[PDB]
């Protein structure tokens, strides 16, 4: 339910 | 070390502003004393919010720290006094004159007498030194100009007027790195992050 | 998603309290509206800080949202009024009676008349309904008890009274994870972290 | 008081009036209670000199002597109260309400309350009973109408509103007779005799 | 004014006094300006009835008639100002300072300033000139001493402080002579004749 | 009614 | 000084 | 100049 950016 | 905490406050300041938590930004600026928001100070002075203007200042300096700060508080309380005279509330002006302006008597006995004697005047513009100041909007503006100079010259304000150059939402970015560092240990992935309150796991 | 932002506010709330930024904590609680600090509300009411008490409430509810909130604002403004009578400042009490209490006239025409008529009394304890309330400390305490019930029953306050269970300094802990995730990419280590403002590198 | 003393007061009232001692006339009118000057009363009412008006009334009646005099003092004080609201001096208006108007509450609790409620109004013309208030002068003029009715019907004024008719300067005439009496006791000429003073009897020698 | 009219006023003053019309006596004293009543003045000063005191003085002198009367009004107004400070009513004290005391500034700018500065004091006894102020009563008593000196030296009071000596009820005596004159013109007996009124001449028939 | 002292005899 | 009208003749 | 815990 949370914004998550996978880098990378 | 302690600059971790200080820096983290700036990230929070930036976060709060981006979230439009306006009142929370300036309380923090004041309680931390790390950053003086001149743009905000200008606003409130134009609005004549003297109690808030003074309360905001109080996170940075007291009335008697140095000659700059004292002249800042003086001009603020002088104008607050005159405005009361201009609306013919001579009762409020007296209150101001004793409770706020009396502290400056010690340092200049005669100037306090002279400003007191402005009560007895039908209009304070009968005094030659003050025959100049109207209307309120202009005087504030003229005062703000002087206040700005006083602040930018005040030692206790020197390195507190420029906000650090940061990318937008630095804190959110760091929170993401934290989630990455949590997810990289998961055994294994899988992106269904449930909370920031406890570290995420995948199973 | 948006609960990222909401949760991050709670981490900041916890951080601010641990850093003893007391004023900044409660402004945030109010501006975000996420958490109602009953312990703080109790304090301020005992101190009779009515303007701040009302301003804090205003981040959660308006006077006319529901019958609970209205009774909360009413009791607060009633007591504020009585206290003015008790110090024989019948001028302030009139000011209160028009500016603060008049809104409740619409909903109960007769109760507004009855409370108005307390001005004419040598002592408001001549009224049988109010023959009970002294001194101020006790009345506040008795009022606080009722205010607490009103708040804990108010729909707009139901899930805002319990602060989430967190480990101490969750945010600092997350900031560390971010630094780890920065350092793990360094090519290579080496612990001389220079800032939080830009990602750290080793070379 | 003798009827002699009472009539002598009336001569003195005529004298002071003719000699234009205006404030002394009305103080004597008040203190003696013998004569109520309507013309004066109206003038003070128009001027809105409430302290003097009530003080002048105090020579003739107290506030609770009868329902006429009561409605008289109430009308006066109510207008004083209204004028304080119309200058937005709600501090004075409350002072008036407690110190001047509360005595009327004993006799009518509800009227005192309904009038108390006028404090919380943006404008007291919102009350339909008081919607009729225009300017101060008109309000005072309207209320004076009522006042003259109340006074003329008040049994404690009813026989005090008309000054005893007499020839002008009656007192001066009497004094002149005293000089004639004194001189007629002298044992010498002549007409055009010198009168040195009123303080001691005149003689010729 | 005739000397007749002037003396008649004095008889009337004696009458009103004996008949105990107290407020009428002092209004006539004031309006005529003929006699200044010290006893009355002291009494009003002790009572601190400043409005009446100044009003009574206004029958005899204006504020700028001479430096005596000036220092008289100044002393009175200054005490009024001090009492307002001693009840911590700084709102009234400023009102006094601008409306009552400013007239003295023209003649002495510096004294007005030094007295203005008393507003900003926690207690006006901090001023060494005013360190001597004890209680109200003593302050009024001390200042009355000065007042009596100023008045007795004031050329506009100097010959107005002593009432003309006369036998008691001189006016009543004169009136009685008028009755004797009227009756002596009748053409019938007898002693114990009936006098119906002072308003019209008496006759026997 | 009025008081009256005669002043001859 | 005082004014005086004689009232016989 | 910043506190840094290396885990691990
Ligand atoms: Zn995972
Ligand atoms: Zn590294
Ligand atoms: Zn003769
Ligand atoms: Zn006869």
């Amino acid at each position: 339910n949370l914004i998550y950016l996978d880098l990378n | 070390m302690s600059s971790l905490s200080r820096e983290l406050v700036f990230l929070i300041l930036q976060f709060l502003d981006e979230e439009k938590f306006k009142e929370t930004v300036h309380k923090l600026e004041q309680e931390s004393g790390f950053f003086f928001n001149m743009k905000y100070f200008e606003e409130k002075v134009h609005a004549g919010e003297w109690d808030e203007v003074e309360k905001y200042l109080s996170g940075f300096t007291k009335v008697d720290d140095n000659r700059y700060s004292m002249k800042i508080f003086f001009e603020i309380r002088k104008q607050k006094y005159l405005e009361a005279l201009d609306r013919h509330d001579r009762a409020k002006a007296v209150d101001i004159l004793v409770k706020d302006l009396k502290v400056f008597s010690t340092f200049n006995e005669e100037l306090y007498k002279e400003i007191t004697q402005l009560l007895t005047l039908e209009n304070f513009r009968e005094n030659e030194q003050l025959s100049k100041y109207g209307d309120t909007k202009s005087a504030r503006s003229i005062m703000l100009i002087e206040l700005k100079k006083l602040i930018e010259a005040n030692p206790l304000f020197r390195e507190k007027l420029v906000f650090p150059t940061l990318k937008a939402s630095r804190l959110r970015t760091l929170i993401n790195q934290s989630l990455n560092w949590q997810h990289q240990l998961c055994k294994n992935p899988r992106p269904d992050i449930k909370t920031l309150f406890t570290d995420h796991t995948c199973t």
